[PDB]
């Protein structure tokens, strides 16, 4: 609710992206004037999902799982507030899925 | 301002090597995609292939992999794109774009026109489009330049009515081609001046032809 | 792996009119889709993104609509300004991201061309060259016909035409076609004419000069 | 201390490892609300709509950066807090 | 202090119903899942089932779905157990358990103790557990008491007034299908001291002001 | 349908020692697995979260292992606090979340218990019910096993079991069988016998007696 809160900085793994039958790959989402400064996004490998043989099926789709997160972005110098919170959908990893449930 | 800054244009001849550069600014370079993006004269838009700068990932489009490298140095913000031995067929607007990860490209660069061609820089020679009814018509053809554009304009900007500046069209010879012409009252030619002003600034060359009945 | 069809490739309407824009995927993009509109001489310019959320500062008559394979691109009522190509893009999975595109003309009454041939100055044909030219100026539709006749024979391969884009206050296209022969070819017939077919023109229309005649 | 201006899909049902939301609501936390997800099965469906108990749905979760009251109830100052927050879930081989 | 706080023990008898609360504070009661877990008496954990405040999300043990019900009233952070009709077999200690999705129960409530039983307030009966000379394991003597059909917990038992400790060994008490409680209490004794002394277990039954000092001899 | 399966059942060590715990999922729980200790009459306190996490104020001389199906809970040095029931509990599909539990108890040599039998007494005897008694005293380990026979004939149903805690000082148990009949049943038979089996004794100890002797 209020447009200027005061915040503290001072804060008090797994391989299933490679193991998925939808599996990604991680990029190094970087900005040194954002906190978190770095963010791990995906991007699915394939367009089908990966069967019991290892071959890729196309009649089902791998797809990304977006989440909205929060982000502080540091204002220009000087201005009133040293940062801004922003929202913004982060893709975590993939899923399959079927052409119907 | 958050933009995309591209290269000049550039004039090459087939064989030669060139590397056009794509720079970002307002936004963090490295929390991005970029895609470069081909359009050859009045066709459609092309992928050539993206970079994600942060970590260098690349991907090409199969039908350019392996006759261009794409390329990024995140330390300056900037994504590049090169060929080793450039070929006429390679004549085109080169756009580069920003995309987030699962999104649209909403940046986009200027675009860098790159032109690859045998023949050399050569300013126009300007014919008369004489005329001779309710209306006539005069002009002037330019004739036989490298590389485009030529402009062109009628009694320094104070005719602009009835003006049509066709676009240029390539001679077998290698050579540009345009007409400019205008339409004007019968009654005028006998008493207004009418001279087209050709101006081909890659080899600084400037014509103003008077347009007469023969 | 995914290909996106538009359609129609060519959507001719007036303005105030609806605009109904189609782009087909051949299998699923979900919601990953953006519409661009491009004017001559632009880069490509975001309107929508996410099959339906209009990029910012786009005008509110721009909407989109779909999911899956079958989206749609509609402008209310089409503003002078609206009339440029517009092209869908898929970032679900590359695959093929862009579509072809599909060109907006405006549609207006049918307006035959005003046809004029011009003889080669005689300070071209010096250098050795000769070229004749026939313009057809402020038509509509854009199709026409211009057949060149050099002492009643049907020339082919040895022209070239050019057109205009529509005019920002009639709406009508100009083109000029250019005859190139050599000196000696040209001194060799007597009559030059260009015979132009039109919708507007009840039958084809013939202008034509005798070389060394006015 | 920083001052701070403070100004979708059905995969989770048509995939083969589907899960429920759950409306995390926490109120000396911005945001208050955080939807995290469970997984359904502990297989996942196949080709031909049944769960295969060969294969296992596994949450995928991320870690977010979240602001807590500080002191509790002010609504004017936090401190900075990371969470790990399920998100969906995915199938793997095992 | 972050803090699950349950109900109080319960006596009730087999038929009536009753629901259990645990109280969170300390924390958002909306943000984590609760767990309810069963314990019988020197057995192991059992799971019961969950639940999910903020929207009342349950899910239940084969073993217990249909057999009690769990709720929340998240506007007191309180989560609730609940069964329609006791059963004896329903005497065990009760906990919930705080645990945030896909973690360890990681804040535990103190435990509720239920006991299903037909009795009321009752005291026990002492009987004695005579030493034998045809009973003896080479040069020693097994002597005591057998407290029988008292309710509710808990008794005291002494030997000689607490006199005698070394030796003693007083059993925990188990609940008969009669709804009432039995324990022993022995104590080993050298042969030789049979004659030269007497034993006296001293029983305290204090939920019926009950006293009961029976000697224990050779019949 | 996941279960997990706790070894062994009990873990019988001397303070100093080094314990090992071991815990086997019957298929992948990832590292959704955590361990915990309970001692008599109190709540479980978790000890490892996430296979390998100390909690908050756990010593450092308990270390957690393991991925998948088999995890490890080792005690590098065992303080007399430690001796008490340890579970593990997976939180990754429910299943079931906890093991069995093993019990860490002192270690201590086998002996074999002293068994006396007690008939019921005859005040007992003037209400419906007759209770027989059996002790075992002072025994090591736990694992003993009781029968009652009345006139040779095996009972079932009617037998209650009860053992104290390991024994401050010399580490054994002791455990008392209660046999409960009615009164016309006791009054029906001649011979009362409990039969006792275990480790420490080469062959089982009866010990009985005659109704009216």
């Amino acid at each position: 609710f209020p447009r200027t809160v005061m915040v503290n900085l001072n804060i008090h793994s797994s391989d299933y992206y490679n193991r998925s039958t939808s599996p990604w790959n991680l990029h190094r989402n970087e900005d040194p004037e954002r906190y978190p400064s770095v963010i791990w996004e995906a991007k699915c490998r394939h367009l089908g999902c990966i069967n019991a043989d290892g071959n890729v099926d196309y009649h089902m789709n791998s797809v990304p799982i977006q989440q909205e997160i929060l982000v502080l972005r540091r204002e220009p110098p000087h201005s009133p507030n040293s940062f801004r919170l922003e929202k913004i959908l982060v893709s975590v990893g993939c899923t399959c899925v079927t052409p119907i449930v | 301002e958050v933009q995309l800054v591209q290269s000049g244009a550039e004039v090459k001849k087939p064989g030669e090597s060139l590397k056009i550069s794509c720079k970002g600014s307002g936004y963090s370079f490295t929390s991005y995609w970029i895609g470069w993006v081909r359009q050859m004269p009045g066709k459609g838009l092309e992928w050539m292939g993206i970079i994600y700068p942060s970590d260098s990932d690349t991907r090409y489009s199969p039908s350019f992999q392996g006759q261009v490298t794409i390329s990024a140095d995140k330390s300056i913000s900037t994504a590049y794109l090169q060929w080793s031995s450039l070929k006429a067929s390679d004549t085109a607007m080169y756009y580069c774009a920003r995309y987030p990860n699962y999104g649209a490209f909403d940046i986009w660069g200027q675009g860098t026109m790159v032109t690859v061609s045998s023949a050399s820089t050569k300013g126009p020679s300007v014919f008369p489009l004489a005329p001779s009814g309710g209306t006539a018509a005069l002009g002037c053809l330019v004739k036989d330049y490298f590389p485009e554009p030529v402009t062109v304009s009628w009694n320094s900007g104070a005719l602009t009515s009835g003006v049509h500046t066709f676009p240029a069209v390539l001679q077998s010879s290698g050579l540009y081609s345009l007409s400019s012409v205008v339409t004007v009252p019968s009654s005028s030619l006998g008493t207004q001046t009418y001279i087209c002003n050709v101006n081909h600034k890659p080899s600084n060359t400037k014509v103003d032809k008077k347009v007469e009945p023969k | 792996e995914i290909v996106l069809t538009q359609s129609p490739a060519t959507l001719s309407l007036s303005p105030g009119e609806r605009a109904t824009l189609s782009c087909r995927a051949s299998q699923s993009v979900f919601s990953y889709l953006a519409w661009y509109q491009q004017k001559p001489g632009q880069a490509p310019r975001l309107l929508i993104y996410d099959a339906s959320n209009r990029a910012t500062g786009i005008p509110a008559r721009f909407s989109g609509s779909g999911s899956g394979t079958d989206f749609t691109l509609t402008i209310s009522s089409l503003e002078p300004e609206d009339f440029a190509v517009y092209y869908c893009q898929q970032y679900f999975y590359w695959g093929w991201p862009f579509g072809q595109g599909t060109k907006l003309e405006i549609k207006r009454t049918v307006a035959a061309p005003s046809v004029f041939i011009f003889p080669p100055s005689d300070e071209q044909l010096k250098s050795g060259t000769a070229s004749v030219v026939c313009l057809l100026n402020n038509f509509y539709p854009r199709e026409a016909k211009v057949q060149w006749k050099v002492d009643n024979a049907l020339q082919s391969g040895n022209s070239q035409e050019s057109v205009t884009e529509q005019d920002s206050k009639d709406s009508t296209y100009s083109l000029s076609s250019t005859l190139t022969l050599s000196k000696a070819d040209y001194e060799k017939h007597k009559v030059y004419a260009c015979e132009v077919t039109h919708q507007g023109l009840s039958s084809p229309v013939t202008k034509s000069f005798n070389r060394g005649e006015c």
